[PDB]
């Protein structure tokens, strides 16, 4: 969606 | 990266590749950086001093092998390239070793997030883990300090930060680690970063986020006993940083 700085998405 | 794993860069989302074009059609890598905004990438000034022609470079974001595409990259061209003034090297050290390269892609846009695109966040001023704290490194850099080649796929290992008093022991470092710097190593000196993985990200928890607490820089050699990977220490440099990125 938009930036979330240190979030991996698995 | 000696040791470690291989993965995918979904499990680093923030890391960019660096690579260099040659007249003649090769394309090489040069070294590893950091998404820290939409169009900024953060990385090594070392990585970039003898060839600061930023039109030959090339920068991919989203990708997890070295010379085949991944789904999903996306390709930029480096709009500024800001390397250190007071950047220093001697015989080990390289001092104030970090650069920022502005990306543009050839239709005018930054990063745009995905699942293997995500940005990493910064310390606050000069707030920093404590030293036993495992971070990880990331890299296509070296698997043997006597090979001639990079890895194809990513990799990825877990190191500890260690204190500057036992960095600076002179059967370490010594004085060649300053203040500036940060010492991380693996406690049986097994796995550690490489020629290749210069520039890339050293990651902690800092605070309950996922933060760029270094940069990898130098070192004697890889994964070589009681020399530490030294890297540069982010949290030290945000004036800097913000004097450019704001
Ligand atoms: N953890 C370590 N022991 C370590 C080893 C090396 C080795 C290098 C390195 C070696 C040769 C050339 C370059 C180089 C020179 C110009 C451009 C790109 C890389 C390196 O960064 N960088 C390093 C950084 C680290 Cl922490």
């Amino acid at each position: 969606l938009k930036f979330q700085c240190g979030q991996k998405t698995l | 990266i000696i040791g470690g794993e291989f993965t995918t860069i979904e499990n680093q989302p923030w890391f960019a590749a660096i690579y260099r074009r040659h007249r003649g059609g090769s394309v090489t890598y040069v070294c590893g950086g950091s998404l820290m905004s939409p169009c900024w990438v953060i990385s090594a000034t070392h990585c970039f001093i003898d060839y600061p022609k930023k039109e030959d470079y090339i920068v991919y974001l989203g990708r997890s092998r070295l010379n085949s595409n991944t789904q999903g990259e996306m390709k930029f061209e480096v709009e500024n390239l800001i390397l250190h003034k007071d950047y220093s090297a001697d015989t080990l050290a390289h001092h104030n070793d970090i650069a920022l390269l502005k990306i543009r892609s050839k239709e005018g846009r930054c990063a745009q997030p995905s699942r293997t695109i995500q940005t990493i966040c910064l310390p606050s001023m000069y707030n920093d883990p404590q030293f036993g704290t495992s971070c990880e490194i990331t890299g296509f850099g070296k698997e043997a300090s006597t090979d001639y080649l990079y890895p194809e796929q990513l990799k990825m290992t877990v190191v500890k930060l260690i204190s500057h008093r036992e960095c600076q022991q002179p059967h370490y470092y010594g004085s060649e680690v300053t203040t500036k710097m940060l010492c991380a190593a693996d406690p049986q000196w097994k796995t550690d970063s490489c020629q290749g993985d210069s520039g890339g990200p050293l990651v902690c928890s800092l605070q309950g986020r996922m933060t760029l607490t270094g940069i990898v820089s130098w070192g004697r050699g890889c994964a070589l006993k009681d020399k530490p990977g030294v890297y540069t220490r982010v949290s030290h440099f945000l004036p800097w940083i913000r004097s450019h990125t704001k």
